[PDB]
RNA sequence: GUGGCCUAUCGAUCCUUUAGUCCCUCGGAAUUUGAGGCUAGAGGUGCCAGAAAAGUUACCACAGGGAUAACUGGCUUGUGG
RNA sequence: CCCUGAAAAUGGAUGGCGCUCAAGCGUGUUACCUAUACUCUACCGUCAGGGUUGAUAUGAUGCCCUGACGAGUAGGCAGGC
RNA sequence: AAAUAUGUAAGAAGUCCUUGUUACUUAAUUGAACGUGGACAUUUGAAUGAAGAGCUUUUAGUGGGCCAUUUUUGGUAAGCAGAACUGGCGAUGCGGGAUGAACCGAACGUAGAGUUAAGGUGCCGGAAUACACGCUCAUCAGACACCACAAAAGGUGUUAGU
RNA sequence: GAAUACUGCCAGCUGGGACUGAGGACUGCGACGUAAGUCAAGGAUGCUGGCAUAAUGGUUAUAUGCCGCCCGUCUUGAAACACGGACCAAGGAGUCUAACGUCUAUGCGAGUGUUUGGGUGUAAAACCCAUACGCGUAAUGAAAGUGAACGUAGGUUGGGGCCUCGCAAGAGGUGCACAAUCGACCGAUCCUGAUGUCUUCGGAUGGAUUUGAGUAAGAGCAUAGCUGUUGGGACCCGAAAGA
């Protein structure tokens, strides 16, 4: 033998975990974050876009739709920590939004082989977008310059201090 | 920083095991470790500690000493316990019937005890018969009768034996030992 | 003091058990009322320096 | 064996355990018993009082065989009888058939009296005997026969 | 396995000291004191105002 | 003990603690000396097991014996392991610690301000 | 009253000598000389816990020492300026 | 407080740059910076105190629980390569 | 005749009652010493602490020291020589005094977070070109303890005061 | 008649930030609950995304910020304008022995040690053994000599363990080792000096501020080991000399 043997062998049985005392209580959003508030998107492919907050989802995400008619942002989820809640608000008591949940935004069952190693929007998404944002457009047109504001992108200017800004 | 009031990392200074490699002594230590943990009898703890001692700390116990111990009032029927060797003594001519538990019996001591109608038994037999040391009597031999102890604490006026090879006249009985030759101690 | 301790114990056996035989250090003082009646406070001040010669 | 010595542990340490200041030297205080009266006086007087000087008379041509006289005490006296017959002698202590113990053949010159033999008569044959040893033998009922 | 601070972690704070719930229910940390209209003596006032 | 305090004055800051200070100190940093070991109190049963023979059945009983210096103060205080405080959270308030509190330093009797110091240190 | 009113006024081993015990030993017996022992003093070591001890080296040697002198430097500044 | 008293040898030292309602001197009040120190946590080792054998564990100088400690020449001891 | 420093005591190996031993002692059945019996938990005779207490054997290195505050001797003095107590360096890194054995702070397993010590916060350089009241202008300003020096003596410079 | 400052208290509420997630069935203390149960209550879980490889990470070179004087040595103090060291390889210094101390392990144990020698052998091995001898079991004295129980091998104080009673402290009894103490015994020293008698021998009995490396129900012998000691070349290298 090149090595004698371990006289002691460690046990091969994996211990079970102890009971964890951590229940999952619901998130407590900020006070400024209420449905209908215009949000500034701080990250993603829609950085700086003005969107309307619509619904708090069960995965803690926020359902936004800055209508295509204004800025091209579709119905999608965002994280509450990556938006700025402004002071301008539109009425959201005329839109139906309970049908939108995590299953509505389920993406794909990615496997170990179905990958784009080298290099189509659904019709229900298109129609749900039109139905949700027609009433948003009707609310948006009810105040001057709201459509233009929501179409424009946010960006910091020179000598613009965000710790002293009011949104 | 901490203002230490005592030496740090100080070992207790007591044997926690026999230094010997005797497997049978180690089995006895295993038995009395279990007994001293699982019983509240101080006898088992005493025996466990006695099983750690060195040869000079387990002096032999003579059968005369055993008989003198059994002479004490109410001690006639007690089991004598010697954690060490029991040796024979020809100075004494009569023995009572008694039970002696010991690590070792000399051939003469074993013969004399058995001839007196008694029985010699090992410490595990003692553990089986008396698990809490019921009705026992622990005997210990004389420690300071060792010849090395004669020389401990040698010094002027201390009255100890000098470390010396040859003995007699001409060997350290002169100046320093009598007033006619300088001084006495 | 040994004789006094024995006598205190002997009396405490009759009445007043726990007769507090041990001595104690001087305790901090208890509360008290200090009366100004006939004892109006006199105000003192530091004194100026003088040469004395 | 060399592998258990401190020499192996001192490998790598400069002074080999002898100190940097003291510097283990050849014979810093002399050889043997040098200076026993001068610079080793305190050691010699504390641990070996009596060392210096002479006491007593000389003895030219001393033969230790003249002084051969091993001592045997009464408490060990009965060990000279073999075990197979000691018991029959201790029982039936008779003035008419008493054991003869020849201590000289046993290799002893004088019988001392540390005493407490059993009350059994014995004929003790010896070159020399102490007063108390003879008294205890006779009180036990035996006799001491002197031999050369 | 972990020392949990009372004065926070109300659960340990109430495991020790069961009276803490009564304290916080009766608001014993904000006990309104009675009104007394005792006036210091004039001699006290002049002594304080002296010099 | 006052002569001891005089004798160690340049090395300590001391004063008269308030009930709030004692309660927070024993709730936050209270440890028992059980069998020569530093044991976090963390439960009333520990105090009952080691101090119940003096009638102290809880951490509030222990605090009461501290605040009103009771008949068994010596045993309760000795049961308490010496408190290991941190450095004060807003600092010492002085440029140099090793002058008397009276002379603008930190050591000595600062009697009632010991509460503020200990709260910052706790 | 167990020397000097108190605090200083003094000395091992070996050797010699004296007193004491009339004692022990001279070993094949014995006696008498002689010698050696045991107890207690003295004869002395002042480098005073105690070797028996003259110089010189500019012909020199060795082990070492910056534990230590003979320059500079450093501290100091009496003296000097 | 400032100035005179106030002279040494390579060019030179509030540490340097520089500083004048100071970035100087005296004094007060705060905020702030950062040690291998203090507090809390993890991990290593050491020491101490403990638990663990009537079908339950490599069958015990093993496993495990709890607390506290840790600077080091000369040197001592121990476990290892 | 201090201050500081220093001896002892603060009990069970104790206290009390009674009566036992002796060849000592007493005029004495007086004592002395040691005892037999009997009575003494809220505190068994002040505080605080106690890290286990007590005991033994054996052996290493060392037996050049030096520095600081305070006391102190010789010397004009010395980074001189010699003592006292304590703390240090030697044997010790770390933050600060630019630098430095000894000063200040703090003593050290490997890391993370927080807070500080001494020292600092114009820039070098982490941190207020903070706030407040005054003083000073130097044709050698001054700028932090140990510490890297300054005096006697002078100025209708300027500022407070008797 | 009020406010407010300052100081202090709350087992008042609440927002932002950072570091940490040790453990691994259950057991505990609690809280909310009418209960079932739930919980922030003896240490992190839940949900989601990208990548699945040099992407993270390791190693290495370099750059940057800050720090970092050359080791060994003697020394109070070394980076020193103190000494040794240009570089590399190989060699290079506490050993063995005789006799010992303490400690430890082992065998046997009032004994212990076979190995001088003899017997035997598978032949420097292993195995077996008589008589002696060494140490120990007796000390003390210069020596001639003498030579260790008044007693339950003593009394007293303490003493682990054990025994008896005891819900439980505790109280009694016995108490080995060990410690202190007062005694007893053996030898030396000094003293006392009976019966008896080769009339100078013998030395009973009793005593003591004396003395011993003693007795008082043995502890030793042998082997081995670390450390320490002495003699030896003696940790290694080194004189000027002497014969
Ligand atoms: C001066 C004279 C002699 C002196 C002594 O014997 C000298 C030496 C002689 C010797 O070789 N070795 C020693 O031990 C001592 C002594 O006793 C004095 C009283 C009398």
């Amino acid at each position: 033998s090149a090595q004698k043997a371990p006289k002691w062998y460690p046990s091969e049985d994996v211990a079970a975990l102890k009971k964890t005392r951590k229940a999952a209580r619901p998130q407590k959003l900020r006070a400024s974050l209420v449905p209908g508030t215009v949000l500034i998107l701080l990250a993603g492919r829609f950085r700086g876009k003005r969107v309307v907050y619509l619904k708090h989802l069960e995965d803690n995400t926020l359902l936004i739709s800055g209508p295509f008619k204004v800025n091209g942002v579709p119905l999608r989820r965002v994280n509450a920590r990556y938006v700025i809640a402004t002071s301008t608000k539109v009425s959201v008591e005329g839109v139906n939004v309970e049908k939108f949940n995590v299953e509505y935004f389920a993406k794909e069952k990615l496997t170990k082989k179905e990958k784009k190693e080298a290099k189509e929007i659904k019709a229900e998404r298109v129609e749900d977008q039109k139905v949700v944002d027609k009433a948003l457009i009707a609310e948006i047109k009810k105040t001057p310059l709201l459509k233009q504001y929501l179409s424009a992108s946010f960006s910091l200017k020179n000598g613009d201090k965000p710790h002293m800004l009011k949104f | 920083g901490i203002d230490h009031t005592s030496k740090q990392h100080k070992r207790s200074g007591h044997r926690t095991a026999p230094k010997s490699d005797n497997v049978y002594l180690k089995l006895l230590v295993k038995l009395y470790t279990f007994l001293a943990r699982r019983t509240d009898a101080p006898f088992n703890k005493v025996v466990l500690k006695a099983l750690f001692l060195s040869k000079i700390n387990r002096p032999p116990v003579s059968v005369s000493r055993i008989a003198r111990a059994l002479k004490q009032e109410g001690a006639a029927n007690k089991t004598v316990v010697v954690v060490g060797t029991v040796t024979d003594d020809a100075r004494i001519f009569e023995f009572p019937k008694t039970t002696v538990a010991a690590l070792r019996f000399t051939a003469g001591a074993r013969a004399k005890i058995v001839k007196a109608g008694g029985e010699c038994i090992t410490l595990d037999q003692l553990a089986v018969r008396a698990p809490k040391g019921q009705n026992t009597l622990i005997l210990r031999g004389p420690r300071n009768s060792r010849e090395a102890v004669r020389h401990f604490g040698m010094g002027p006026h201390k009255g100890k034996a000098p470390r010396i090879l040859s003995t007699g006249r001409k060997f350290e009985r002169a100046r320093g030992r009598r007033r006619s030759k300088g001084f006495k101690v | 003091r040994v004789k006094a301790n024995a006598a205190k114990r002997a009396e405490a056996k009759a009445q007043g058990v726990a007769v507090q035989l041990k001595r104690q250090p001087a305790q901090p003082r208890e509360s008290r009322i200090v009366s100004t009646e006939g004892n109006v406070p006199q105000t003192l001040a530091p004194v100026p320096y003088e040469t004395f010669i | 064996p060399s592998r258990f010595t401190k020499t192996r542990k001192h490998r790598g340490h400069v002074s080999a355990g002898k100190g940097r200041i003291g510097k283990h030297r050849k014979h810093p205080g002399g050889r043997g018993m040098a200076g026993g009266q001068h610079h080793h006086r305190i050691n010699m007087d504390k641990y070996h009082p009596g060392y210096f000087g002479k006491v007593g008379m000389r003895y030219f041509h001393k033969q230790q065989a003249h002084f051969w006289k091993p001592v045997l005490n009464l408490d060990k006296l009965w060990t000279l009888i073999p075990e197979d017959k000691r018991d029959q002698y201790l029982k039936s202590a008779s003035k008419e058939t008493a054991p003869v113990i020849d201590t000289l053949a046993a290799g002893y010159g004088k019988i001392l009296g540390k005493g407490r033999i059993p009350n059994v008569p014995v004929i003790v044959k010896a070159r020399f005997v102490s007063k108390l040893a003879e008294e205890k033998i006779r009180a036990a009922g035996g006799v001491v026969e002197l031999i050369a | 396995v972990l020392k949990k601070n009372p004065l926070k972690n109300k659960q340990v704070l109430l495991r020790l000291n069961p009276y803490a719930k009564v304290f916080a229910a009766e608001k014993l940390g904000s006990k309104k004191a009675e009104k007394t209209g005792t006036k210091p003596a004039a001699v006290f006032t002049e002594t304080l105002k002296h010099d | 003990t006052l002569e001891l305090l005089k004798l160690i004055e340049p090395y300590v800051a001391y004063g008269y603690p308030s009930y709030s200070t004692i309660r927070q100190l024993v709730y936050k940093r209270g440890f028992g000396k059980i069998n020569k070991q530093r044991v976090p109190l963390s439960d009333n049963a520990i105090i009952e097991a080691n101090l119940g023979k003096y009638g102290i059945l809880s951490i509030d009983d222990l605090i009461h014996e501290i605040i009103t210096v009771g008949p068994h103060f010596k045993q309760a205080n000795n049961f308490l392991w010496p408190f290991k405080l941190s450095n004060p959270s807003g600092g010492w308030g002085v440029p140099r610690k090793f002058k008397h509190f009276i002379q603008g330093g930190s050591f000595g009797n600062r009697e009632e301000f010991i509460n503020k110091l200990v709260k910052s240190m706790n």
